RNA sequence: AAACUUUCAACAACGGAUCUCUUGGUUCUGGCAUCGAUGAAGAACGCAGCGAAAUGCGAUAAGUAAUGUGAAUUGCAGAAUUCCGUGAAUCAUCGAAUCUUUGAACGCACAUUGCGCCCGCCGGUAUUCCGGCGGGCAUGCCUGUUCGAGCGUCAU
RNA sequence: GUGAGCCCGGGUCGAACGGCCUCUAGUGCAGAUCUUGGUGGUAGUAGCAAAUACUUCAAUGAGAACUUGAAGGACCGAAGUGGGGAAAGGUUCCAUGUGAACAGCGGUUGGACAUGGGUUAGUCGAUCCUAAGCCAUAGGGAAGUUCCGUUUCAAAGGGGCAC
RNA sequence: GAGACCGAUAGCGCACAAGUAGAGUGAUCGAAAGAUGAAAAGCACUUUGAAAAGAGGGUUAAAUAGCACGUGAAAUUGUUG
RNA sequence: GGGCGAGGCUCCUUCUGAGUUCCCUGGAACGGGACGCCACAGAGGGUGAGAGCCCCGUAUAGUUGGAAGCCAAGCCUGUGU
């Protein structure tokens, strides 16, 4: 149960904020869980998703498909994932939209700030568990 | 033929539009606006017509100034620029 | 006998804001106590009787010390109201006791 | 496009006399010809002196509107006013 | 008329640049709710009011 | 007319006999630059304007 | 709200031989011009003892 | 090319700066002729370069306001745009040293008997 | 695209053919109810119409 | 007997009720005090590669700078990002800026993109002509400065 | 089940809902020349009859009385069914193309729809002048929004000369 | 931040490019209008038509969801019995 | 009369627990069954159908970095014109 008087609990307000969140909230929104070797790895749990992350599909029609992200659309907040498409009428491939709670990320696309967001939540987590520890 | 046959000679204008508000209400020969009453200093406005007051009451326009002014309340009206900034 | 021949409705009074009202007064006492700690959040009141034929059985606080009620404790005037006592200028002592 | 007006442009414009620079300055006759022989402004002739004033005369004397526009500018105005 | 002032001009220059049907790639958009110019105006129907 | 002959000159070192000018009824301002006789319209609209 | 159903100028068409005697928005060019108002039976209207 | 970064910017003197903005403003007089008399990726390069010539007028606008600053530093009268804007009320509100200002009497009392701290025992 | 988008374009009309409109700028509202036309009476004196 | 009219049923029409939904209203409660001549509210006109509107913005025009985040925007086209970075974004924040014609609206006017005046700067053969650019010129009132008027009161 | 109603079967459909006891109300419709919306008979009916009038061949086109060219026949009859303007409109002008809608019949045509193009001045107007008239200023009214006042009971400014 | 409130004829006039479209010389008056599908996967290709479209064949879990689009009542209409 | 002032408060910032385990239906489990785990968090929302443990958030102590104020235990000093 919510204590706070700045949380609001109304889904009206709910909506309205996820619906209409700008890009770069859209970006936390749009977090994939991490494997579980990635895990460990990182004492890291959920990142936001991008593109070039390697991602295994865990749930739908298209499960236990894998592959690199190649768009991380926001404006329907989907990602597209290569080879998972379908084929229109005429027999071109149209990409096939996943959105990133059903997929889970098995290599990441690692560069300067993608490693201080990992280090600074491995940190964070860590000093957490020794504080309520 | 005080109907259709007058309705023919309907050319000239009573009202022009006035600089102030925009409308079609400047009186060509009084050289006053009926709606928002120029050349007065004072915005024509009354209490018996508050749809007509809600019609150009503030916020229904641009408020190209007014509408910065809480972020600037809400920081305090500092000046300057943050520490480090890259600048003159 | 109903007092309704005005325009009544115009300016009726609900009081739903009477907790929310108690909340903020409480959270003021609670920051003057704050700000004025150590000292007491009030000041000290006379004794005093109340007046006509009614009420004069009994007593209640009043407003503030009379100055000869001050000169006959000891305390000056100036420094009386520094140290949490009220001052009444308007109030004599015609009976001793 | 509008037609223009006699006398507005010219030598009317180019030279004005000493009188019309007096009152320009708002200077007294001798601390105008006093200004006028430290700054080196010389007196000038009109190729038709009823062109720029027509009550002119032979002993009248002219200036150059600019060189007056220049005198209008000179910091010793204000030390002649602090003397006053 | 043939006799008109400049700031009459001006505002039939504005109603000139805005006569025109809605570009076909809007409704090709992700969410579009607009189908149709819904303020189009002609010369027949509805006078500008200057 | 003054403003566009000197915009003109100082662009293009194109120089003018006359200018007409006209407000198109789209709102924007139409100018026909007459060019002196010695240089030639064709070969500054090839060379500098680009219009072949 | 109080003035729900009230923000309209709505005058009734009187007596006759053809419609009903609610009031009836006036005006012209639009749908809502001879519509009735007013009424707790009329779409757009006060309803009947609004709650306080 | 047609894109030209604050941080290069920012060193430059006025010199260079307003030379800058002279050759920014001539390819972009050149390519809108090369818009309206053909196509291809120059658009990106005019709307490249509007957004040069806007930051190089940033610049040079911030840097003579910097240096108008320090001139003004230590005179009583500035310019009305750069004196502080705040509001209208604001401006017109009394000074701080104005409002604290007190009497000689007040300032005797307030001397010898200011508010004191104090307990009661219970 | 440019098929889909002109077919788009051309059932986006199909309401206001429906009502017979003259292109998407007529958006005239007639008065299907006159006030003076169901309104008043006709009295022995001076009558609204012939 | 058929057709026709009516009734009953199935399916198909017409029309948009019902059911479910709700980035919206309505009411209450809590907090806060912040418009404008340093030019407001409002109006008009413009600005995107491809927009009419809504939204945003002002010729630095769906925007600039600064801070932060850290890889997009997307309908198409065209370009990305040295990804181990002064750095995408229709991103957030926002202290520096820009801010057209107007409007209490302020040179005089305005049913005119009309007519001026003052002082500088630049260009065209130019002491004179022509053109452009910049800064200014409303009213009432207050304090002060300076220039004055009056046998109004005096001294000399 | 007397009844208001309740329950089930079958078909359709797609995300919530119900029984019991209490609590609560914007709680039960055939009417109000009721409101809004939709739909019939009338009815393929009334009608589409002022302004004298049309016809032939060819082309175009899926389709031609009302598109075009030619060929004929007529009308306006110079106070015109001609050639140009003022007000008003605002792009209706011109070229190219065109599904539907509109042109009370049709339509390949169109003032319709779509994309583009088009309005060049020292001499034509405006701009300048004043008329009938209107509005500032001085000053006086008015609680005031403002009213009167336009030459006033105003210090309301120009020129010249100077050793 | 909430509600024993309303759930698109309700609730603010406005849940939508709403004080908009539109009307009036003007003061002013002032609407209607939400819902395909989880994802456009918004029907390739063939055939008939000048075209709109139709039929095969497809997509979809479903077109008995085809941008007239959730469900699809009644008045009223067509066919069949 | 002056000057320090530990410490505290207000405001933006970094960070926070646990299943996508097996079976059935289904286009898609967020449904049913089984086995667990977290909980100062079983408020709310999203995700292809009713999700504490898929994601954002939610609870509580705190924990990074920054700015400007206020309160303040105490401590140095001038002394009476
Ligand atoms: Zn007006």
């Amino acid at each position: 149960m919510k204590v706070r008087p700045t949380v609001s609990s109304s889904r009206r307000k709910a909506r309205k904020a996820h619906f209409s969140a700008p890009s770069s909230v859209r970006r936390v929104i749009m977090s994939a869980p991490l494997s579980k070797e990635l895990r460990e790895k990182y004492n890291v749990r959920s990142i936001p998703i991008r593109k070039g992350d390697e991602v295994q599909i865990v749930r739908g029609a298209h499960k236990d498909k894998e592959g690199k992200v190649t768009s991380v659309y926001r404006l329907k907040y989907v990602i597209h994932v290569e080879r998972v498409t379908r084929e229109k009428a005429t027999g071109q491939t149209v990409p096939i939209g996943i959105h990133p709670s059903n997929v889970v990320i098995t290599k990441l696309h690692l560069d300067k700030d993608r490693e201080n967001i990992l280090a600074r939540i491995k940190a964070g987590r860590e000093q957490v568990a020794k504080a309520k520890g | 033929t005080k109907g259709t046959s007058s309705f023919g000679k309907r050319h000239n204008k009573t009202h022009g539009l006035c600089r102030r508000c925009g409308r079609r209400s400047l009186h060509n020969q009084k050289k006053v606006c009926a709606s928002c009453g120029y050349p007065a200093a004072k915005t024509r406005k009354y209490n018996w017509s508050e749809k007509a007051k809600r019609r150009k009451v503030t916020g229904t326009g641009r408020m190209r100034y007014l509408s910065t002014v809480p972020r600037r309340f809400k920081n305090g009206f500092r000046t300057g620029v943050p520490k480090g900034a890259r600048g003159p | 006998n109903n007092h309704f021949r005005k325009h009544w409705q115009r300016r009726v009074r609900c009081h739903f804001d009477q907790p929310g009202k108690k909340v903020t007064r409480r959270l003021a006492r609670r920051a003057k106590a704050a700000a004025l700690a150590p000292r007491p959040v009030d000041k000290l009141r006379p004794i005093v009787r109340c007046p006509t034929v009614k009420y004069n059985r009994r007593t209640r606080l009043g407003r503030g010390f009379t100055l000869e009620e001050l000169k006959a404790a000891g305390i000056p005037r100036l420094l009386a109201p520094t140290i949490g006592i009220a001052v009444d200028h308007r109030r004599k002592n015609l009976s001793e006791e | 496009g509008k037609a223009k007006k006699k006398g507005k442009s010219g030598a009317a414009r180019n030279y004005m006399t000493r009188t019309q620079a007096v009152k320009k300055l708002q200077l007294s006759l001798p601390d105008f010809r006093k200004l006028c022989i430290w700054k080196g402004i010389y007196p000038r002739e009109p190729r038709d002196r009823r062109k720029v004033n027509k009550s002119a005369t032979a002993s009248t004397t002219f200036y150059y509107t600019k060189d007056i526009q220049y005198l209008l500018h000179e910091p010793l105005l204000q030390k002649f006013r602090e003397q006053k | 008329p043939s006799h008109k002032t400049f700031r009459i001009k001006q505002k039939l220059a504005k109603a000139q640049k805005q006569n025109r049907p809605i570009p076909q790639w809007i409704r090709l958009r992700t969410g579009n709710t607009i189908r149709y110019n819904a303020k189009r105006r002609h010369w027949r129907k509805t006078r500008l009011g200057l | 007319k003054a403003q566009i002959k000197q915009a003109l000159k100082k662009l293009y070192d194109i120089d003018t006999v006359k200018i007409n000018t006209l407000i198109r009824p789209d709102g924007t301002k139409k100018a026909f630059a007459r060019l002196t006789p010695d240089v030639d319209a064709l070969d500054i609209a090839a060379t500098k304007l680009g219009l072949v | 709200s109080e003035k729900a159903g009230h923000q309209t100028s709505a005058e009734s068409w009187g007596t006759g031989r053809a419609v009903a005697r609610i009031p009836r928005v006036s005006g012209g060019g639009t749908h809502r011009a001879g519509q009735g108002a007013f009424g707790n039976m009329c779409r757009s209207g006060r309803m009947f003892a609004p709650t306080k | 090319n047609g894109k030209v970064k604050a941080g290069q910017l920012w060193s430059k003197n006025k010199e260079e700066l307003t030379k800058i903005l002279g050759e920014l403003k001539t390819e972009l007089s050149q390519l809108r002729i090369q818009k309206i008399s053909s196509s291809g990726a120059k658009l990106n390069k005019i709307h490249d370069l509007r957004k040069s010539i806007a930051r190089v007028l940033t610049v040079i606008n911030a840097k003579q306001r910097a240096q108008l600053r320090l001139f003004y530093k230590n005179k009583k009268y500035l310019p009305l745009d750069l004196r502080p804007k705040l509001t209208r009320a604001l401006r017109r509100r009394l000074s701080k040293e104005d409002a604290s200002r007190v009497l000689e009497k007040t300032k005797k009392r307030l001397t010898h008997f200011p508010q004191r701290k104090y307990a009661v025992k219970a | 695209l440019r098929s889909k988008a002109e077919r788009q374009a051309k059932l986006a009309q199909r309401k206001m053919n429906r009502m017979a409109r003259q292109g998407e700028a007529d958006r005239h509202i007639h008065a299907s109810m006159p006030k003076h036309l169901f309104s008043g009476k006709r009295t022995i004196g001076k009558t609204d119409r012939r």
